[PDB]
């Protein structure tokens, strides 16, 4: 009853995503207890027709009723109330920003694919002396000594002394797993182990959503200079195997074509990939070798093709 | 899934319920009174009806006095 | 009130008596009016 | 025009206790600071509120209760000369069309339709103010 | 002792003398009649794009669009339908009735309001004109986010277009804002109070201060936007906070924009209730501050629509949200106690408004799930949102606009539409919308992100697409009733010789001949309380309507 | 045509008698400057905001406030809303001369204005400031250069306006035209003040 | 004086306005919308030759047909040049007056005319149709003034 009731929403598979579940459950409830009297009320006034047993005499004439107006301004109130300091107790649980993260993924969004990083990876069992790269991250401050003009100009930059082509917010890693247009990428993580995400776009807003992790994030360009909390952690996941990935935000024309995954695999089974990845190999190959079918399966890199009438 | 039977289904779905939704109201009989048979007599108050068809002199009613019937004419008949 | 109403005698020459009339169009008169509409049609 | 200041008035306390409570809990509580485009956007949209009301205020003070804002007003206490209302008029369509040429300009930048749809712009409001003061002809 | 009356009306008139009334015509009735033909030709133009992605979701290929010509359809059909259809029809509305259900003879500045049509019909045009250009239509959302609109995504001219298209547009809905507002604050009856004045006037007043406050901020935003395409400006730079400031501004702008086109629809919903409930609007006074306390509530929970960004104050919106909720819910109890112990009668405008509030209710009830972040993380930007404020929109401006045409088409034009036709057209839509968007809440809580041209068939809910995609085409053929009816309706149809083709109306409009004559009457009566028209054609319940009054 | 059927000296008068009732002209144009503040809100807005994501010295290192010329500028449109209030004085009586006077100067000093802002622009335009050069300079000139729009729409409106006051005698119809355009001319010049104490002291 | 049984009122000036219950109609009137436009339109342009205002009136005229013809053709706007054709289908009868600016235009020579196609019609069992044809025929009969 509760997968009908939930009306199609999936059953999460972290911590955050149960309760968040479960909260969407109670409100839902709330909702359609509400529905249903009101629309009891609408099709029980549909009873005052206009009985032929009406005579020359019109009816009540009464409106304006100010303890009743006052009674339904006050429950709604209480309603809301409650809905609020459950949705508040709920969000706190949004991001809890553990400052020790099981594993770090960098996750950058670029023009309609995908790329992970896996910025750090600290076990509390004790494991993966890993750390992420950023030598790469390299500035554009056009700081040049002299511009068009003769002298004085001595221009640094339209934006805090920088370009707007500076790139180094984003983040970059040893293990990339980029997703190319015909390979949908595959985000591996350990299973029960708390995962942070490292959120930024290369070059537009668009919106990193897990529909079973029932919670998503707007990667933005520039999140810190535009005062959003890219970052975003999960506590657990409880349940192993592929789960499908969707991009749900306008990033332009194949903003469709954004779709990757988050294979959720055993602890031992990531100590097996990121070994396999520090050693050459790619996404596929490593899921390869720790016995795990290497594209998506949940989704596929579905054609390139503008549609089913082009003349291929 | 199945190309052919949602592009029949979208394309005939709407034309049953609007032929079922016809049937249902449009076949409802009218706030129009019916057509005055002959046979019934005459039960409507006196109706005349007129052309509007000249201009008028001005437009004011003040102004136009009663110049007079003048009947210029007659005739006579019994179906 | 500082305009004089006007009066013209317009040198007239189709009767204008089969085809438009005045109520339709309310120069008919005053110039060519009516198209047939066999023209339009065709 | 006591009511027709009083939603104003309302509306402006309403806006400025929204941006208050906007800029110190944005201030503070929030990722960098105060918003500062909410904060500046309920500010400035306190100070419509606050300009319409004051005028509507200043209004009401120097006026006496007309019959529109008088309860038990009778009909014939209204009854008198109406103001002018502009009759039919084709240069509000001129006017739309001078300003979409100017508008098209700015979209596709072409800085000569830019041109000449501000010109075009000029002289229809011209043509719509002084439609009713051009006077006769002098020969 | 008898009347020389013509047979049948004149149909439609004699040739040329309608053409330049349209070009000069400065009567508000005609204006609003312009409106309510031009903004419904703008819901079949705006509503035929969503018949293509109709039929284009109805399978996971992509049948016979692209990506980028379905990107340009929910853009201009979310363009066209707000503000192309929905905004400026409630100064359609307005214009038909608001002198009217004033008193006044025509609107503050009768020449301004002219000059907001054409704003409007031609802003409109050059906005869908970027269909015509090669590369399309503005390809970017309705909400038209910071960086996919700069001058780097989306070079086209179609995006151009759309931006100043809407600069054109806006600016008529502000000076449209400025005669209801000036029309209300100083041409009035010389008995209409400021708190006697019909639940639809007041409507239309706070509705202008919204248009007021939200449209120049939009109007400012989207020229610095396209003064960042066409100068790289910075001013929505990522690395400023143009993400968030776009958002921020736009927003701003948009939630008072999904109001204005809500409130009006609000009051012709109230108006069309107490006239066939047979009883006073209940709780007028009540509705007049719940009117009052949505439009202040309004300007300051815009960021809720902001929840994913992850950069706004997140508990502020939220609780605000909440508090926008309150009022109309006691709009919502109100409407029901006005039709509560009424001699109903469910003619094609009740049948209309009494729809407009069950698919609002439902539509009203996922507002406030997306009212809660955690609610709306899940559910953000999905299917589900698409199914809300379509329950909404839909329930709010085509439930209650139809209910307001079907009402008002007697006082605009003395004929009636036909109730056969009205009944047919009413369950249409009816089954028609709850089958399209039902659905889609389904199809958008489980994962499917809204404006994706395609998507897998491994990924589920196929079926709902196509389920979607048939109750549209019962939507699509479901104006094919209205339109005939209001065609032949508009030239025949019973004639109405009397005022208040629905007895028992009120708002003074209801106390002049069908057809208005020019300047709106020929005879104010005497105006005492909240129904002016009531208490004159039934004086006998002149004192029942004060006696009975304050019993609720 | 015996003397009119319309017994009013001026074929356009007041919309509504302004001694009992509001001045509906006044009422529209003070309802639509409100609107126009929240236009140059949505400026602020941005300029805040680029003030805000600046790192620390908000206007860049070429860019320099030439607050010498900005001062006096300031200072004319100042004037230029005094002379103004003067001649909308002389509006509430018949004196059309006056009124004509007082517009002309605040015209000539409106142009000024003008003509002092487009010096500054060009100045900070040769000092490597421009729209494309910098987020400063572009939120910079996007406000200050809309405003200096309003500033020009309002010479338009004060020429447009004494041509009209050249063509038809003076009535109350034309003095109240005379009072919106200087209620337009006073609300550019506080969103000047607001615009200057923005850029120039706060920065 | 009385006004309509229910919600009309006479307001300020001489106009009464009237009021219906939403489901029923204004004009009540016992024909086919289409052949009432048809007759309007005759009565509006078929007329347009003769210039003298066509009337039609399917009352009752009781006691004596002609006067009461004659005193009911009184009410049409401008009797001078006008055709009043009155059916009775409560007594059978027809009665056809004229004004005196329309004579000798071919209206007397019209009236049996006239007569006869309302009869036939009527005969056959068709009133808005035979008031249609009475129409047509005597407007082709009469000739401008
Ligand atoms: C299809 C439908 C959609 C059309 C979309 C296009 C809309 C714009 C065109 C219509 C504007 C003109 C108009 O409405 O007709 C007025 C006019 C009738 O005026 P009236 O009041 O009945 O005159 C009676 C007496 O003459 C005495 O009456 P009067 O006292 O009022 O004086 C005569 C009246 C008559 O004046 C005129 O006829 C002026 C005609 C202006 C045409 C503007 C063309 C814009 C291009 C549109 C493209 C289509 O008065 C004047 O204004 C004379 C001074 C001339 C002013 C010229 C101003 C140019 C403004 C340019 C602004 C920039 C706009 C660019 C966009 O109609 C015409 O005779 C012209 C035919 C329509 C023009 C077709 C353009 C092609
Ligand atoms: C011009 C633009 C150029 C391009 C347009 C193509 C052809 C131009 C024709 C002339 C346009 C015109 O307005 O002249 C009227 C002209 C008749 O000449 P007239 O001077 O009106 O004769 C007096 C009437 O006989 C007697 O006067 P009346 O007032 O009784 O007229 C009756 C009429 C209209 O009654 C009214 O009072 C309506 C007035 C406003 C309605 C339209 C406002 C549009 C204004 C925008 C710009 C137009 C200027 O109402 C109806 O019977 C129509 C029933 C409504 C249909 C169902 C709607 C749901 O209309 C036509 O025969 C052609 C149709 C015009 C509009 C259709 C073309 C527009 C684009 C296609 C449809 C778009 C749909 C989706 C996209
Ligand atoms: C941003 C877009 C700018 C929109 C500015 C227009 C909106 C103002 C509407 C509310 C004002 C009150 C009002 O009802 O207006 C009366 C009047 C409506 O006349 P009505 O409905 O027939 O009733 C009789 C009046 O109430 C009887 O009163 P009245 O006719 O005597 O009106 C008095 C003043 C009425 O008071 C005002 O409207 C103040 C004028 C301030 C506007 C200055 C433009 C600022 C924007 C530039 C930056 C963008 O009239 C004047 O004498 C001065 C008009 C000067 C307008 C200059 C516009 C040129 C724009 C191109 C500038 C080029 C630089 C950019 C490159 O509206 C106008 O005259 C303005 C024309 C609309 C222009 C739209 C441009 C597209
Ligand atoms: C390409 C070649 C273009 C050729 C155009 C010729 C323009 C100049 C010749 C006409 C001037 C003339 O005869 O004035 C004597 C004329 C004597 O007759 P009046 O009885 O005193 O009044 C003139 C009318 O007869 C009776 O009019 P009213 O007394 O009823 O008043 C109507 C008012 C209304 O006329 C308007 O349209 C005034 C509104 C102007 C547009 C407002 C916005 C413009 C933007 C402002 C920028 C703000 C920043 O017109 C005036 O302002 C009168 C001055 C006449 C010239 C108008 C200026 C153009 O006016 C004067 O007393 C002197 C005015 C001198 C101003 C002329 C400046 C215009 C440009 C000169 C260079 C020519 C173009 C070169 C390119
Ligand atoms: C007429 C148009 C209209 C109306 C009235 C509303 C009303 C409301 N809207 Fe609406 N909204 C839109 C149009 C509208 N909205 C549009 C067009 C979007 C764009 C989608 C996007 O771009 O994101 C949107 C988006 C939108 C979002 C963002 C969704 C997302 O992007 O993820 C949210 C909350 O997050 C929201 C909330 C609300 C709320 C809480 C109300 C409520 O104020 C009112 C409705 C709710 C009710 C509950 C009314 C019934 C109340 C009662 C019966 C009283 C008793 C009941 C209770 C107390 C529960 N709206
Ligand atoms: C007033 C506002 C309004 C209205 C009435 C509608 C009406 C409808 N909308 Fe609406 N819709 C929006 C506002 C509106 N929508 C907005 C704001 C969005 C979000 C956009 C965004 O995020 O960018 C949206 C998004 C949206 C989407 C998601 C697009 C995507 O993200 O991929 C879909 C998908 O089916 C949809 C479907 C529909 C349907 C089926 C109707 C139907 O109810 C429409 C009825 C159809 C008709 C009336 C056409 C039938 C008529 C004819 C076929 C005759 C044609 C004749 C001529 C052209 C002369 N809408
Ligand atoms: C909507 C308009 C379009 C979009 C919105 C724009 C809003 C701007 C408003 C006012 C700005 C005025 C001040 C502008 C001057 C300030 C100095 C400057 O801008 O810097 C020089 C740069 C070159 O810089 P450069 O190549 O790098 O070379 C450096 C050399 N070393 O010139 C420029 O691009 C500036 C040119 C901009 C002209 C804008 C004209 C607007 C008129 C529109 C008319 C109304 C349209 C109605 C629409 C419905
Ligand atoms: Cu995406
Ligand atoms: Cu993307
Ligand atoms: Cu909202």
């Amino acid at each position: 009853w509760s997968d009908a009731l939930a009306l199609g929403w999936p059953t999460g598979i972290t911590p955050e995503a149960k309760l968040n579940r479960e909260l969407w459950i109670g409100s839902v409830i709330a909702s359609f207890a509400v529905g249903a009297i009101v629309w009891g009320l609408i099709f029980w006034t549909s009873a005052f027709h206009r009985k032929k047993a009406t005579d020359t005499e019109l009816p009540r004439q009464f409106g304006y009723n100010m303890p009743l107006e006052l009674t339904l301004t006050v429950i709604p109130f209480l309603i809301i109330s409650v809905l609020f300091y459950f949705t508040v107790v709920v969000q706190e649980r949004m991001m809890h920003k553990d400052p020790n993260p099981e594993v770090v993924i960098d996750v950058t969004a670029f023009q309609w694919n995908w790329k992970f990083g896996y910025q750090k990876i600290a076990f509390a069992d004790g494991s993966f002396d890993y750390d992420g790269a950023d030598p790469e991250r390299k500035e554009a401050m056009t700081s040049r000594p002299e511009g068009k003009d003769e002298h004085g100009i001595e221009k640094v930059g339209p934006i805090r002394g920088m370009t707007p082509e500076d790139r180094t917010y984003l983040n970059f890693d040893k293990i990339e797993t980029l997703g190319t247009s015909s390979e949908i990428p595959v985000l591996v993580l350990p299973a029960g182990k708390r995962i942070e995400f490292v959120l930024n776009s290369a070059d537009v807003i668009h919106g990193f959503w897990v529909p079973e992790f029932l919670f998503k994030r707007d990667v933005l360009p520039e999140p810190k200079a535009n005062n959003s909390d890219n970052v975003f952690q999960v506590s657990e996941i409880q349940q192993t195997g592929a789960f499908v990935g969707r991009c749900t935000e306008m990033c332009g024309t194949f903003h469709a074509m954004m779709n990757f995954e988050v294979r959720v695999v055993e602890p031992n089974d990531f100590k097996a990939y990121i070994d396999q990845r520090n050693a050459g190999k790619t996404n596929a190959e490593a899921l390869a070798a720790i016995n795990q079918p290497p594209l998506a399966i949940t989704t596929e890199p579905f054609e390139s093709r503008r549609g089913e009438l082009v003349p291929q | 899934m199945s190309t052919a039977l949602t592009h029949g289904l979208i394309g005939g779905v709407p034309l049953v319920l609007f032929a079922v939704l016809a049937l249902i109201f449009l076949t409802r009989k009218g706030p129009h009174p019916d057509t005055y048979k002959m046979s019934d007599p005459w039960t409507h108050a006196p109706i005349l009806w007129a052309a509007e068809e000249p201009r008028e002199h001005g437009h004011g009613g003040h102004g136009h006095d009663s110049h007079g019937v003048v009947i210029g004419g007659g005739a006579s008949g019994k179906w | 009130m500082s305009s004089t109403q006007d009066r013209s005698q317009l040198d007239p020459e189709v009767e204008r008596h089969t085809g438009v009339d005045v109520e339709d169009v309310p120069s008919a008169e005053w110039g060519w009016s009516h198209m047939p509409i066999g023209v339009m049609h065709i | 025009m006591h009511i027709e200041a009083r939603l104003f008035e309302i509306l402006t306390a309403f806006f400025a206790l929204a941006a208050v409570v906007y800029a110190v809990l944005t201030a503070m509580f929030a990722t960098g600071g105060v918003e500062w485009a909410g904060t500046t956007a309920l500010v400035l949209t306190t100070g419509l509120t606050l300009i319409t009301g004051t005028f509507f205020r200043f209004v009401a003070r120097r006026l006496d209760t007309r019959p529109e804002d008088y309860e038990d007003a009778e009909i014939s206490d209204g009854a008198g000369e109406l103001g002018f209302f502009a009759p039919h008029s084709w240069w509000p369509i001129l006017i739309s069309l001078s300003f979409s040429t100017a508008a098209v300009g700015a979209a596709l930048w072409l800085p000569w339709l830019i041109a000449a749809g501000v010109a075009f712009v000029i002289t229809s409001v011209c043509g719509l103010v002084f439609e009713y003061y051009w006077g006769p002809e002098k020969h | 002792e008898l009347e020389a009356r013509r047979p049948f009306p004149e149909r439609m008139g004699p040739k040329g003398n309608l053409i330049y009334k349209l070009i000069t015509t400065t009567d508000h009735k005609l204006i609003g009649i312009m409106y309510c033909v031009v903004c419904f030709a703008f819901f079949l133009v705006g509503g035929l794009m969503a018949l293509f992605m109709r039929t284009e979701l109805a399978m996971p290929g992509l049948q016979f669009l692209s990506n980028e010509q379905f990107n340009q359809l929910f853009t201009m059909h979310g363009t066209v339908m707000l503000l192309f259809y929905a905004t400026p029809i409630v100064f359609g509305f307005a214009n038909l009735v608001l002198p009217l259900q004033i008193g006044a003879p025509d609107v503050a500045f009768p020449r301004l309001n002219a000059l907001s049509f054409w704003l409007f019909l031609f802003g409109a045009l050059i906005a869908i004109a970027g269909f015509i250009t090669p590369g399309g239509a503005a390809d970017f959302g309705w909400t038209a986010y910071s960086p996919l609109t700069d001058a780097i995504h989306s070079p086209g001219a179609g995006g151009d277009l759309w931006i100043m298209g809407l600069a054109v547009g806006g600016l008529g809905t502000i000076l449209g804002g400025v005669n209801m507002i000036t029309t209300v604050v100083c041409m009035r009856a010389p008995g209409m109070t400021m708190f006697r004045m019909p639940i639809f006037t007041w409507n239309i007043l706070v509705t202008s201060i919204l248009v007021l406050i939200a449209f120049p901020i939009l109007t400012a935003a989207l020229f610095g936007l396209a003064a960042d395409r066409h100068l790289g400006a910075h001013i929505y730079d990522p690395a400023n906070g143009g993400v968030l400031l776009w958002q921020h501004l736009f927003w701003f702008f948009g939630h008072p924009e999904v109001y204005i086109i809500a409130l009006p629809f609000f009051g012709i919903v109230s108006e069309i209730f107490p006239v066939f409930s047979r009883k006073p609007i209940f709780g007028y006074t009540t509705l007049i501050y719940a009117t009052l306390a949505i439009a202040a509530l309004s300007v300051a929970v815009w960021a809720h629509h902001m929840y994913a960004t992850g950069a706004v104050l997140l508990p502020f919106f939220s609780f605000m949200t909440f508090l926008i909720a309150v009022p109309t819910g006691i709009k919502f109890f109100n409407w029901i106690g006005t039709m509560w112990k009424g001699q109903l009668t469910f003619e094609t405008p009740m049948l209309f408004s009494v729809g407009f509030l069950i698919t609002f209710l439902l539509g009203g009830l996922s507002g406030v799930l997306l009212a809660s972040p955690p609610l709306d993380f899940h559910v953000t930007d999905s299917y589900f949102v698409i199914a809300h404020f379509h329950y909404v929109l839909f329930g709010t401006i085509v439930f209650a606009t139809y209910a307001g045409i079907y009402f008002w088409f007697p006082k605009m034009t003395g004929r009636l539409l036909d109730e056969r036709l009205g009944k047919l057209h009413f369950w249409l839509t009816f089954i028609g919308f709850h089958t399209t968007f039902l659905v889609q809440h389904w199809l958008g809580d489980e994962g499917m992100p809204r404006r994706y041209a395609d998507y897998l068939p491994t990924d589920g809910f196929t079926t709902l697409n196509v389920i979607s995609t048939v109750g549209a085409f019962i939507l699509g053929v479901s104006m094919l009733p209205f339109v005939w009816n209001v065609f032949k309706s508009w030239r025949y149809g019973e004639p109405v010789t009397v005022d208040d083709p629905w007895g028992y109306g009120n708002s003074l409009e209801w106390a002049t001949s069908c057809p208005p004559p020019r300047h709106n009457f020929t005879e104010l009566p005497r105006i005492r309380s909240e129904r002016p028209a009531f208490e004159l054609h039934y004086p006998h319940m002149v004192e029942r309507m004060r006696a009975e009054a304050h019993v609720g | 045509m015996t003397s009119a059927v319309g017994t009013s000296g001026t074929a356009i008068t007041s919309r509504v008698h302004s001694l009992n009732r509001p001045n509906m002209v006044s009422v529209g144009t003070i309802v639509w400057l409100s609107s126009e503040l929240m236009f140059f809100a949505g400026l602020f807005a941005m300029y805040f905001t680029a003030r805000a994501q600046a790192g620390g010295a908000w206007p860049p290192e070429p860019t320099e406030l030439n607050l010498a010329l900005a001062v006096p500028v300031t200072l004319v449109l100042i004037a230029s809303s005094f002379t103004c209030q003067m001649g909308v004085f002389a509006a509430e009586r018949g004196d059309v001369f006056g009124l004509r006077r007082w517009y002309v100067i605040t015209f000539l000093m409106g142009l000024f204005f003008v003509l002092g802002q487009g010096y500054e622009y060009i100045h900070l335009v040769e000092h490597g400031t421009t729209i494309p050069g910098s987020a400063y300079g572009s939120v910079f000139y996007l406000a200050t250069g809309f405003h200096g729009l309003h500033v020009i729409g309002g010479l338009v409106a004060f020429v447009l306006l004494l041509a009209r006051t050249k063509m038809s005698k003076f009535t109350p119809a034309q003095a109240t035209a005379a009072i919106v355009v200087s209620y337009y001319w006073h609300f550019v010049d506080i969103v000047w003040i607001a615009l200057f104490a923005t850029i120039y002291f706060v920065r | 004086e009385l006004d309509l049984p229910y919600g009309s009122a006479l307001t300020s000036s001489g106009r009464i306005s009237a009021v219906t219950e939403p489901g029923e109609l204004s004009v009540h009137y016992p024909f086919p919308t289409m052949d009432l436009v048809v007759l309007d339109d005759a009565l509006k342009y078929g007329s347009r030759a003769a210039k003298a205002r066509f009337a039609v009136y399917i009352g009752p005229l009781g006691a004596d047909t002609a006067a009461t013809a004659r005193e009911i053709l009184a009410n049409v706007p401008t009797p001078e040049n006008a055709v009043l054709l009155a059916v009775s289908p409560d007594q059978r009868a027809i009665e056809v007056v004229y004004g005196a600016d329309v004579k000798g235009r071919g209206i007397e020579s019209a009236a049996p005319l006239g007569v006869s196609a309302a009869a036939a019609s009527f005969k056959e069992g068709n009133l808005i149709d035979g008031l249609i044809s009475a129409v047509r025929v005597m407007s082709a009969g009469v000739s401008p003034a």
